[PDB]
This record gives structure tokens, sequence and C-alpha cells, in this order.
RNA sequence: GGAUGACCCCAGGCGGUAGGGGAGCGUUCCCGAUGCCGAUGAAGGCCGACCCGCGAGGGCGGCUGGAGGUAAGGGAAGUGC
RNA sequence: GUGGAGCCUGGGAGUGAGGGCGCGAGCGAUAACGUCCGCGUCCGAGCGCGGGAACAACCGAGACCGCCAGCUAAGGCCCCC
RNA sequence: CGUGAGGGAAAGGUGAAAAGAACCCCGGGAGGGGAGUGAAAUAGAGCCUGAAACCGUGGGCUUACAAGCAGUCACGGCCCCGAGGGGUUGUGGCGUGCCUAUUGAAGCAUGAGCCGGCGACUCACGGUCGUGGGCGAGCUUAAGCCGUUGAGGCGGAGGC
């Protein structure tokens, strides 16, 4: 018997060009051009989940800073403060309590200077 | 001479884009005083002949 | 209501009759009258007829006033074309397309 | 009145009535868990260092989920090095309680 | 594939 | 949670008094300010930071010989364009440019770091025109 | 591609033609080409062992009976030729025709009888194979033609 | 652990070219089939932000289409660009 | 010393253009991103990740998947960062 | 096409039935718009289904101080669907196409305009391991012959 192509490739060739909309030009258009661009996208997506851990970690510390000047000391002081006085609130919610609680986070500057 | 040609096809943005300056400008008209028809000023007028108020030629 | 006309296999250049389409989508008939007379363009005469056509249709078939006809939609797609050879230098023979329109003209009553 | 709770691993601040998504506990649904509290706030302020002793946070388990499907792709170049996976991490839905502290 | 144009002599870089 | 992205806040006009401040230790601070993070609510993807006031430019100061030995450089794109301007004539002619060349090359290159720079008004001499906006005299 | 209409010339030269190379247009690239692995007559038949066989048909028997599907009759009563006769037999002897059946006889008359019924598989002793006993619900054979089985698996 | 994949627990391994090995998906065709799905709509097409699967894929729903299609379990290849 | 250790029989291979670096030599000119051996390493196949402005083989370190959590490595903590 | 021997294509499908569109309107015609036939007319003869590249009309978001393998991650705005989702992308982060050949390529080394379809590890007989079964000091038949008409059996020559 004879296995003509018939309805495979069309059909692979569509699951690729929906997954590449949105894209530049034949990016989108040209099933070659999409499949190569998804190459790309899917190796960008690995690599930026990894970075975004560190972008957001990036950020609080440096929304920690800034808080922390206000009292007067800076980051890599208070930071070791909380590590003596046995605070283990992290990052993220360090930078919201900065920024939403500022009585709360005025309290933890002066536990970290008393603790050193 | 030696032949030049094109290095990459043109994208469907810098062809037309290229013809943003290709729309036609509409003819310039204005009314006849005699018959009240549209017509381009300075020609006599094909529609009843007139030019600068007098008969001028068969229509 | 909408009345339209659609000239099929016209023997033009789709991307030249287009010119003078863009002359008149959205102009009331009385104005895409004057503007075709008036255009030194091949593709002048053929818009014409179809605007005709479909003036003609509205008022006959679709019962609206002629008084008040605007182009509300037109547009040229491109038709099969005549695929024609033409002969080069040191025996190599080219394809000439000799393209075809399909010319519709869709108008619509500008009521008030 | 707010907690800062600890669970899976991470932190969130928490008020009566929130809910939230954290990591899949083991617990069967409308079940009942207290969290760990390393901070309470609002009216009055409470530091653990690193755990607040008497604080805990009721929790009422909604339910457990499986979240929108991530494709993880892989490709090295001039290598035919191609990987596809689908990913769906597990959760688990609270409704925040009370605040006992 | 009617006649077949030879194609012009290369530079001589010899 | 997701962390917390503030809303478009008036910004904060400041006065920076630069006679006798060393060039680029005071151009660090300038640059910081412009970029807000000084702020707890540091956002790096808007212009949120302050505007900077700075008089009495032309009294700016310089260690070792960088009057006579540090050089400007502007490059006209035609053969032989490349013009060579020190210091001193520098300060003698366009006393302003000093302290704004140095800060603008320490903010970010791209759309927003430009703007950033536009939020920076230095002027020679003690006076300035923004008293309009009424701005808030620094210690720095 | 040797098998195939055209001629054995190659279209244009080796060199210098800007195009691709080729031979003949019978080459399996072409369309209208030679096909390159492509099915030829094959004989699909092979010498399956005897025992193989016995064993096979025997167990096959055995599965039916030990189902209690097999039924051995002595004689078909009525039936002279004609598929009322069968039915009219079919239904005394408790085959109702929600049940396929083999019918194995040497009886010429019976096999005409059932040969139309669609629930019938009729069937020489001579010819009884795993097959069809298989393919079937239910086993009916003369003692004539069980004596022939008893031969075939001895 | 229980009793020989029935699932649970604990621990460890899991970058990868040439290449070895393992498990699967889909295509055409045969048995299953004198059956079953089918004009209250076959195959094919076009959408889907939904369901299952690590994936290849499979469902289901809407539109289009207008007459075919074919299960569990197996069999054979002109089987995937 | 229980390790993707070892040994034996057998099925399937691919490879038989290497390259940088450290060290030991020859050749070279106590030249070459030079050439030819030895010991080791990496790239090859880790053109995946951090650092080194950028950069296969230098320093850090062997990427099963997810996390808007924590500790470090080399290198860093005036601003770009 | 070739002087010639010779080479050598492309091109199938309305509908159950022509009922294959009288007649009227614009038009030189072509083509269309009504009317009519049909279950269906984007089945209208350039006719089943009608994919993709490719061209166009309309709508939503967006873009004229901006540095780019065109994506990805984050936030914000606008539009849509109705503690959420879809579309768009303004700013910020990061980011050297695919294949091939190579010690080493984004590479200024090869190939590819783009899309659809054709397109490359097979069959036969022998061998050698492995494996699922049958039989076991034994195992097995070939050509034929009888039967069947998708029925199987006989045949011991011969081979190991
Ligand atoms: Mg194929
Ligand atoms: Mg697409
Ligand atoms: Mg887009
Ligand atoms: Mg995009
Ligand atoms: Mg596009
Ligand atoms: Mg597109
Ligand atoms: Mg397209
Ligand atoms: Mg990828
Ligand atoms: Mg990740
Ligand atoms: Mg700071
Ligand atoms: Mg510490
Ligand atoms: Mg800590
Ligand atoms: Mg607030
Ligand atoms: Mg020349
Ligand atoms: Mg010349
Ligand atoms: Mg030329
Ligand atoms: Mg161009
Ligand atoms: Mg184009
Ligand atoms: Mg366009
Ligand atoms: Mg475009
Ligand atoms: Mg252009
Ligand atoms: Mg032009
Ligand atoms: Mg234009
Ligand atoms: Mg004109
Ligand atoms: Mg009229
Ligand atoms: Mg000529
Ligand atoms: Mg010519
Ligand atoms: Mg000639
Ligand atoms: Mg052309
Ligand atoms: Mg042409
Ligand atoms: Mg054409
Ligand atoms: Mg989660
Ligand atoms: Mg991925
Ligand atoms: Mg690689
Ligand atoms: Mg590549
Ligand atoms: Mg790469
Ligand atoms: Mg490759
Ligand atoms: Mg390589
Ligand atoms: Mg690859
Ligand atoms: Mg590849
Ligand atoms: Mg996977
Ligand atoms: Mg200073
Ligand atoms: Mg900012
Ligand atoms: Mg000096
Ligand atoms: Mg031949
Ligand atoms: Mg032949
Ligand atoms: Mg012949
Ligand atoms: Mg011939
Ligand atoms: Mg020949
Ligand atoms: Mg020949
Ligand atoms: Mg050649
Ligand atoms: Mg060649
Ligand atoms: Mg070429
Ligand atoms: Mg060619
Ligand atoms: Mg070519
Ligand atoms: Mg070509
Ligand atoms: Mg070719
Ligand atoms: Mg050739
Ligand atoms: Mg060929
Ligand atoms: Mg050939
Ligand atoms: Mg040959
Ligand atoms: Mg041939
Ligand atoms: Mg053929
Ligand atoms: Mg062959
Ligand atoms: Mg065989
Ligand atoms: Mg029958
Ligand atoms: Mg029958
Ligand atoms: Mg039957
Ligand atoms: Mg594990
Ligand atoms: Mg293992
Ligand atoms: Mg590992
Ligand atoms: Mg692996
Ligand atoms: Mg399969
Ligand atoms: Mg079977
Ligand atoms: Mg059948
Ligand atoms: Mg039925
Ligand atoms: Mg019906
Ligand atoms: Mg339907
Ligand atoms: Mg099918
Ligand atoms: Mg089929
Ligand atoms: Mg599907
Ligand atoms: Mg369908
Ligand atoms: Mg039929
Ligand atoms: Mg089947
Ligand atoms: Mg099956
Ligand atoms: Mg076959
Ligand atoms: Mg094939
Ligand atoms: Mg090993
Ligand atoms: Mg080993
Ligand atoms: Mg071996
Ligand atoms: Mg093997
Ligand atoms: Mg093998
Ligand atoms: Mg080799
Ligand atoms: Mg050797
Ligand atoms: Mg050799
Ligand atoms: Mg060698
Ligand atoms: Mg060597
Ligand atoms: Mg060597
Ligand atoms: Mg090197
Ligand atoms: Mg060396
Ligand atoms: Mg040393
Ligand atoms: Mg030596
Ligand atoms: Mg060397
Ligand atoms: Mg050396
Ligand atoms: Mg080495
Ligand atoms: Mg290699
Ligand atoms: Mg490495
Ligand atoms: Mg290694
Ligand atoms: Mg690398
Ligand atoms: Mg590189
Ligand atoms: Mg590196
Ligand atoms: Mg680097
Ligand atoms: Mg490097
Ligand atoms: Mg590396
Ligand atoms: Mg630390
Ligand atoms: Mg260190
Ligand atoms: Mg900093
Ligand atoms: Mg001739
Ligand atoms: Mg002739
Ligand atoms: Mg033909
Ligand atoms: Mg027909
Ligand atoms: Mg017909
Ligand atoms: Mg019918
Ligand atoms: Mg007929
Ligand atoms: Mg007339
Ligand atoms: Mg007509
Ligand atoms: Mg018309
Ligand atoms: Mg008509
Ligand atoms: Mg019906
Ligand atoms: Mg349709
Ligand atoms: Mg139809
Ligand atoms: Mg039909
Ligand atoms: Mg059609
Ligand atoms: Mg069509
Ligand atoms: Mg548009
Ligand atoms: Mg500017
Ligand atoms: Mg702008
Ligand atoms: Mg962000
Ligand atoms: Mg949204
Ligand atoms: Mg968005
Ligand atoms: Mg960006
Ligand atoms: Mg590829
Ligand atoms: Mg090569
Ligand atoms: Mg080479
Ligand atoms: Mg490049
Ligand atoms: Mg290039
Ligand atoms: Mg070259
Ligand atoms: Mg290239
Ligand atoms: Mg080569
Ligand atoms: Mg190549
Ligand atoms: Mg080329
Ligand atoms: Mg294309
Ligand atoms: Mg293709
Ligand atoms: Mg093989
Ligand atoms: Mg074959
Ligand atoms: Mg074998
Ligand atoms: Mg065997
Ligand atoms: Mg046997
Ligand atoms: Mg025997
Ligand atoms: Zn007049």
């Amino acid at each position: 018997p004879r296995a003509k192509t018939g309805v495979v490739r069309r059909r692979k060739h569509k699951k690729i060009l929906k997954l590449a909309k949105g894209y530049w030009g034949l990016r989108s258009k040209s099933f070659r051009k999409a499949r190569e661009t998804l190459f790309a996208a899917g190796n960008y997506a690995y690599a930026h989940r990894k970075r975004r851990k560190r972008d957001f970690r990036r950020l609080w510390i440096v929304r920690i800073n800034a808080a922390c000047r206000q009292h007067g000391l800076n980051y890599s002081t208070f930071i070791h403060g909380l590590k003596k006085a046995g605070i283990e609130v992290d990052r993220k919610n360090l930078a919201d309590l900065a920024v939403r609680e500022p009585q709360v986070f005025a309290e933890l500057v002066e536990r970290a200077k008393a603790a050193q | 001479a030696k032949h030049p040609v094109p290095k990459k096809k043109t994208s469907k943005a810098r062809r037309d884009a290229r013809r943003s300056h290709h729309a036609l400008t509409p003819p310039t008209l204005v009314p006849c005083p005699e018959c009240k028809a549209m017509k381009p000023p300075h020609t006599v007028c094909p529609e009843c002949g007139y030019y600068a108020g007098r008969k001028v030629l068969e229509v | 209501m909408e009345a339209k006309a659609i000239a099929r296999y016209v023997r033009i250049s789709p991307r030249k009759v287009r010119l003078v389409v863009d002359l008149i989508r959205g102009k009331s008939l009385e104005e895409a009258r004057n503007i075709l007379r008036y255009t030194n363009k091949r593709g002048a005469y053929f818009v014409a007829k179809v605007l005709e056509s479909a003036a003609a249709n509205a008022v006959n078939n679709h019962d609206m006033l002629e008084d008040r006809l605007y182009v509300k939609a037109a547009y040229v797609d491109e038709g099969p074309a005549l695929k024609r050879v033409l002969p080069r230098a040191r025996g190599r023979a080219d394809i000439i397309k000799k393209r075809t329109s399909h010319i519709t003209v869709i108008l619509g009553e500008k009521h008030g | 009145m707010f907690a800062i709770v600890k669970t899976g691993g991470k932190q969130y601040r928490v008020e009566p009535g929130l809910k939230l998504r954290v990591e899949k506990l083991d617990a069967e649904p409308g079940a009942t868990v207290e969290l760990p509290v390393l901070l309470l706030g609002g009216e009055k302020t409470v530091v653990g260092t690193p755990v607040v002793e008497g604080a805990s946070v009721v929790a009422e388990v909604l339910g457990h989920g499986r979240g929108k499907k991530i494709l993880v792709s892989k490709f090295k170049a001039k290598v035919q090095y191609r990987r596809k996976k689908g990913h769906r991490q597990p959760y688990t839905e609270l409704l925040i309680k009370e605040i006992r502290g | 594939p009617t006649y077949i144009p030879r194609p012009r002599p290369p530079h001589p870089r010899l | 949670m997701k962390t917390y992205v503030p809303k478009q806040v008036e910004p904060r006009w400041v006065l920076i008094d630069a006679e006798g401040k060393t060039l680029g230790r005071l151009a660090t601070k300038i640059a910081t300010l412009l970029r807000g993070k000084h702020r707890p609510d540091w956002t790096p993807n808007v212009a949120m930071g302050d505007f900077v006031v700075v008089v009495n430019a032309d009294k700016i100061r310089v260690t070792g010989k960088k009057l006579e030995q540090k050089i400007y450089t502007r490059y006209s794109g035609y053969p032989g364009g490349l013009k060579k301007i020190p210091l001193e004539k520098m300060l003698a002619t366009h006393p302003e440019r000093v302290l704004e060349h140095a800060v603008k090359g320490m903010l970010p290159k791209g759309p927003l770091g430009r703007r950033l720079f536009k939020r920076l008004k230095v002027y020679a001499g003690p006076d300035h025109p923004h008293q309009a906006q009424r701005p808030e005299k620094l210690e720095v | 591609r040797g098998e195939v209409a055209y001629s054995g010339r190659k279209i244009w030269p080796q060199k210098h033609t800007g195009r691709a190379r080729h031979g003949d247009i019978g080459a399996p690239i072409f369309v209208g080409g030679g096909v390159v692995f492509g099915p030829k007559p094959r004989d699909y038949s092979y010498t399956l062992p005897k025992k193989v066989r016995k064993k096979g048909l025997a167990m096959a028997v055995a599965d039916r009976a030990r189902e209690g599907k097999l039924l051995l009759v002595e004689a078909f009563a009525g039936v002279n030729g004609k598929t009322k006769e069968f039915l009219a037999w079919a239904k005394e002897a408790g085959l109702d025709g929600s049940e396929s059946v083999l019918l194995v006889t040497g009886n010429e008359l019976v096999r005409r009888a059932a040969r139309n019924l669609p629930w019938v598989v009729t069937l020489a002793p001579e010819g009884l194979n795993v097959y069809d006993i298989v393919r079937t619900e239910r086993l009916v054979m003369d003692l004539d033609a069980w004596e022939v089985f008893q031969n075939r698996i001895g």
C-alpha cells in the first residue's frame, strides 16, 4: 500500500504558525521562519525565567537600600543587622514593608542597629 | 559595469512605504459660470462651450 | 440598503486601477462622477462604468435615491493573469504577466 | 492586621479574607491548617526572630490545582538538539481565616 | 530548457 | 503577592550649589537623584526621579592637572573632524557643559535614560529661573 | 528508474548552467520519475511446521469445547438442500442465529442449505482450519467430520 | 512496604556531538466488519483562551463540508521533510 | 574502597583532520593564533550558566522541570551596574 | 522541440435532475444587479471540497528623538471577553538566524525568494547473533499431487 503525505504536513505546519502569532513579517507567515523564531523564543523563555528570579531580587535590594538610608544605614549594614537579630523576613517582603508599612520597617531598622 | 543586483527581497513594509508618495491628486475643478457644470479652470467649458463669458465652440 | 457592482476580468493592472479607485472611496456619487471624468488615467473609464452600473442597481433594483448615493466601499481585486512571452537578447524568453482586475463599488445612502 | 507567613519555602503577607495560592499542601480540601508567623503588624508590631512563638495563621483549603501549562523548550544550534517539555506547577488554594497571634 | 547560455570567462587569477 | 508598582507621583524639585564641589563625586549624586534611587518605591522603567537644579556650575572643582590635561572630544563625521577641547577652555566658554557632560555619561543609555537628562537644569552663576517650582535646597 | 518510460539522456550539462545537476528524468528525484524502494510482486507464504498446524487445530477445537460451544450432531434431519430446512433444524438443536456457527460436514446437501446464512461459515471436514474455528462463536460437526478431525490431530 | 506493575514510601542518578539501547505517537492498507458510527451530517477544511498526555499527539465544542468513515486487539508497509 | 566500578562471552557501533591552555623536551630565532612528541586539563560534544567590556577552550561551575524565597563561587560593592 | 535518428508534456470532478438562469436594469461588449431554478448558487458553468504562499477592503491596538537575528521576561496604557483571560505594545532587562562543514561560524564559509505537493536505508536469496514459539537424538520437508475456490492436507527426495 502507499502512504502519501496527505494531511500530516499541513497540520504540523499549522501547529507552528499558531504558536508564531504576533511575529514580524514572515516570522508569522512562513513555517520555516516561524520555526526558527520559536527555537530562539523557547530558549529565551527558559533563560529569562531564571533571570526573573534575579531581576526581582535586585529591585527589592535597591528598594530596601533607599528605605534604609532614610534611617541612616546602608543595605549591607541592615542585612547583617537582621542576621544577628535572628530576623528572617525575606527581601520580597522587606521591600513591600519598606513601602507599605514604614512604621514596621522602621522597627526592623532598630532591631538591626541594636543587634550589631 | 558588473551587473548590479538586489541583495535581499524587499519586505512588504519597505515596498509599500516607498509608495507612500503614490496617491493621485484629485483633478482641480471649478463650476462653469454659464451651465454650472464642474470643469477645470482656464479651459473652454466642454459642456456648453463657453469661456470668458461667451460661446467659443460647438458641443 | 446597499447597491454593488463588480466588473470581473478587466484587462488592466490591479495596482493601476487602485490609484483611480482611491480617488472616489467615500465621495458622493456626484463628486465621484466629476472626479472620474477629469482623471488622466485609463483606469478612470473602467471605474466610471462600474460606478454608473452600481448607481443603476441602487435606483432600479434596491429602491434607493440617486440624490443621496455615496461610495461607501470600493476595492480592486486581482484576477487570473494572462501570461505572455517577451523575447529578450541571446535567446532568452521572459514571461510578461498581463494582469487582470475585479473592480467593485458599493453605494450606500447618505441620509440627511 | 496582617501576618507574614512562610509556606512552601516562600514568604507571603496575608490578611483575613485573602485568597492565596501556595505550593501543594498535603491536606484534604475544606480542611484547616495553621501557618507559621514571622511578623505581625498593623494595630501592633510583633517581630519573629525568626518565628513568633504564640502566633499562627488559620487557613481553609479550598482546593488543589495544576497551573497553566508552561512550554519548557530547549535548542542547541548546529547539533540537532531539540527538547519539548510541557510543565504545570501543582499548587494549593487557601482562604486566610484569621490571624491568631 | 532550450538553449544553455555559456557563462563569461573568469578573471585570470594566476 | 505581586511587588508594589507605584502610581504616578508629582516629582520633587531640588537645588544643589556646586561651588567648590568635586566634579565627579557630585555627578554621582545628581545621577542617583535623577534615577530616583533614593526613593523606596524605585521603579526601573518609569521616569520617577527628582528634578535637580544646580547653580554655581562655573565654580565646580577638579583635582590634579585636569584643567590643562582633561580633553573633551567631538567628532564631526567629516575627515579630520575630531575636535579636542580642554577643560580650561570648556569652563571659559560653556561652563555648564562640564557638569552636564559628567552626569549624562553617568545616566543609562536609551529612551528613559535620555528623558532623565532632560530633568537636570545646570546653570553657571548663583541664580536659576525655576522660582515657580520652589525647589528644595539640598546639602550633598 | 530503469523500468520507466523516459530516455537516458542527460537533460542539461553537468556544469555552468546555473542549475542543479541531473541525469535523466527517470531519476526518483523528479516528478514522474521512478520509485526508490516501491513494492514488487512478493510471495508472502511460508512453511509453518506441521506439528504447529496440528497442535493449533486440536487447540482451537479444545478452546470451543472448554466453553461448551462444541456440538456434535449425528445427522441433520429434515435438511435436504433448502435453507428453510436448515433453519427449522437449527432451532431444534438450539442454534438460533445469535451466535456464529462453523458448520463442519461432508454433507453436500446440508452445506447448500446453510451457505447463505450471514451467521454460518460453511466448511467440509478436510478444510477445518483454526482461523475459521476462532472467528466463529460455536462449532458444529458431523460424527463423520469429527472422526475426520480425530485422524488429522493423530 | 504489598506480594512478582496494583500503588505507597525513602534514597540516589538524570549537560551532551559521532554512536548504542529502550519506550511511544501518527500515516496507508488488512483481519475484527453481512458488524458499528453516519444527512438529527462521513472524510477533508477553518477557529478555540477548554479537556487528557512529558512529548509526538488525542479529545471535545463552534463554523465550513456534503458521503463516507471505522473501535478494543492484532497484522503488513511506497509511513512523517 | 559497592562504584553508570571491575572481569568474562557475545550483538551494534562510531572514531582513526583535532584544537587552546599549563608543565617537560625537540625543531624554530631562549619568533609565530608556528611545528612535533610526553603528562594533565578544558573546548570538541558544556557556542548552556557567572566573571573576565565584548570573545570555543583563563577564573567560577557540570543546566531533569517550576518558584516575584535563602547561602555562596570567581569577580565585585563612586555612577552607567 | 529536433535536419534527422530521436525527444516528449500539460490537461479529470456543476447538480439527484439542466431545472444550464425567460424577462427587466447599467453596459459597445465583457461583467454585474434584480427576477427565476435548486435541499444548497461564495454548486453559475473561470462550476465538489477550496489548504498555503501572495494581493486587497474594513475594524482594534500601536508607531514620525529612534540603534534592530526582531524575540523573551517585567510592569504600565488602551481595546475586547465576561480576584480572571484574549489582542496590542510604551518603557526597562536580557539576547550573535537555520542548516551544513569544521580544531573553531552570527559569522564577510555552503545551501535556501516564499508556499503547496514529489523526494532518500528496501526487497530477494544466503549468512551470523539475538529473540517468540513447536518438536527434541532428533528436527524439517523441496519440486510436485489431491483438495479448496481467501480450507487445508499429502509428499522424506533431500538438508541440518
Ligand atoms: Mg512523503
Ligand atoms: Mg501565524
Ligand atoms: Mg505582536
Ligand atoms: Mg512581537
Ligand atoms: Mg505578517
Ligand atoms: Mg501574519
Ligand atoms: Mg500571509
Ligand atoms: Mg527553544
Ligand atoms: Mg527557569
Ligand atoms: Mg537604593
Ligand atoms: Mg549573612
Ligand atoms: Mg538573610
Ligand atoms: Mg501606599
Ligand atoms: Mg566594469
Ligand atoms: Mg561597458
Ligand atoms: Mg546592468
Ligand atoms: Mg528597498
Ligand atoms: Mg510581497
Ligand atoms: Mg500592507
Ligand atoms: Mg509586513
Ligand atoms: Mg524600501
Ligand atoms: Mg517609487
Ligand atoms: Mg500610497
Ligand atoms: Mg490627473
Ligand atoms: Mg441612473
Ligand atoms: Mg531586446
Ligand atoms: Mg526586449
Ligand atoms: Mg535568435
Ligand atoms: Mg516576476
Ligand atoms: Mg512577470
Ligand atoms: Mg493579474
Ligand atoms: Mg505558585
Ligand atoms: Mg522554554
Ligand atoms: Mg550549540
Ligand atoms: Mg545555526
Ligand atoms: Mg547560537
Ligand atoms: Mg543542527
Ligand atoms: Mg560544533
Ligand atoms: Mg539543532
Ligand atoms: Mg538545526
Ligand atoms: Mg519532556
Ligand atoms: Mg559632592
Ligand atoms: Mg525610574
Ligand atoms: Mg588642574
Ligand atoms: Mg532509462
Ligand atoms: Mg525507457
Ligand atoms: Mg520510448
Ligand atoms: Mg519516448
Ligand atoms: Mg539509457
Ligand atoms: Mg540517451
Ligand atoms: Mg558546476
Ligand atoms: Mg554541478
Ligand atoms: Mg542562482
Ligand atoms: Mg536548478
Ligand atoms: Mg538556481
Ligand atoms: Mg532560481
Ligand atoms: Mg534545479
Ligand atoms: Mg546536469
Ligand atoms: Mg537529478
Ligand atoms: Mg537524474
Ligand atoms: Mg549516473
Ligand atoms: Mg534512470
Ligand atoms: Mg510515473
Ligand atoms: Mg533503489
Ligand atoms: Mg522474511
Ligand atoms: Mg454466503
Ligand atoms: Mg455465510
Ligand atoms: Mg460470520
Ligand atoms: Mg528524584
Ligand atoms: Mg540511571
Ligand atoms: Mg546533573
Ligand atoms: Mg541525556
Ligand atoms: Mg503506531
Ligand atoms: Mg488477527
Ligand atoms: Mg468486510
Ligand atoms: Mg444509526
Ligand atoms: Mg437531510
Ligand atoms: Mg452541519
Ligand atoms: Mg482519517
Ligand atoms: Mg482515507
Ligand atoms: Mg485538535
Ligand atoms: Mg468536520
Ligand atoms: Mg457509498
Ligand atoms: Mg481498520
Ligand atoms: Mg488498532
Ligand atoms: Mg505490502
Ligand atoms: Mg519513500
Ligand atoms: Mg559509564
Ligand atoms: Mg562503562
Ligand atoms: Mg562489545
Ligand atoms: Mg544492538
Ligand atoms: Mg544496531
Ligand atoms: Mg572514520
Ligand atoms: Mg591512527
Ligand atoms: Mg588516516
Ligand atoms: Mg592523524
Ligand atoms: Mg597531536
Ligand atoms: Mg598531529
Ligand atoms: Mg586561544
Ligand atoms: Mg600553549
Ligand atoms: Mg605558573
Ligand atoms: Mg625531545
Ligand atoms: Mg599548535
Ligand atoms: Mg607557543
Ligand atoms: Mg591536549
Ligand atoms: Mg567534529
Ligand atoms: Mg566550561
Ligand atoms: Mg567535559
Ligand atoms: Mg562557547
Ligand atoms: Mg561566538
Ligand atoms: Mg563565559
Ligand atoms: Mg563574558
Ligand atoms: Mg570566552
Ligand atoms: Mg564556555
Ligand atoms: Mg548573604
Ligand atoms: Mg571572595
Ligand atoms: Mg547602586
Ligand atoms: Mg523544427
Ligand atoms: Mg519538425
Ligand atoms: Mg498527463
Ligand atoms: Mg457530476
Ligand atoms: Mg455531471
Ligand atoms: Mg442527492
Ligand atoms: Mg448532463
Ligand atoms: Mg441598451
Ligand atoms: Mg449578460
Ligand atoms: Mg452590476
Ligand atoms: Mg446575471
Ligand atoms: Mg436538508
Ligand atoms: Mg461555501
Ligand atoms: Mg458547494
Ligand atoms: Mg458531489
Ligand atoms: Mg469554488
Ligand atoms: Mg476560488
Ligand atoms: Mg489594514
Ligand atoms: Mg536628542
Ligand atoms: Mg515619540
Ligand atoms: Mg521589573
Ligand atoms: Mg490584561
Ligand atoms: Mg501586557
Ligand atoms: Mg526590550
Ligand atoms: Mg532548523
Ligand atoms: Mg566544506
Ligand atoms: Mg573548511
Ligand atoms: Mg550576521
Ligand atoms: Mg551576512
Ligand atoms: Mg566563498
Ligand atoms: Mg551565510
Ligand atoms: Mg566546501
Ligand atoms: Mg549546505
Ligand atoms: Mg544564492
Ligand atoms: Mg513568501
Ligand atoms: Mg516544501
Ligand atoms: Mg538497513
Ligand atoms: Mg521492493
Ligand atoms: Mg536473521
Ligand atoms: Mg530464529
Ligand atoms: Mg514443531
Ligand atoms: Mg516432519
Ligand atoms: Zn459650461
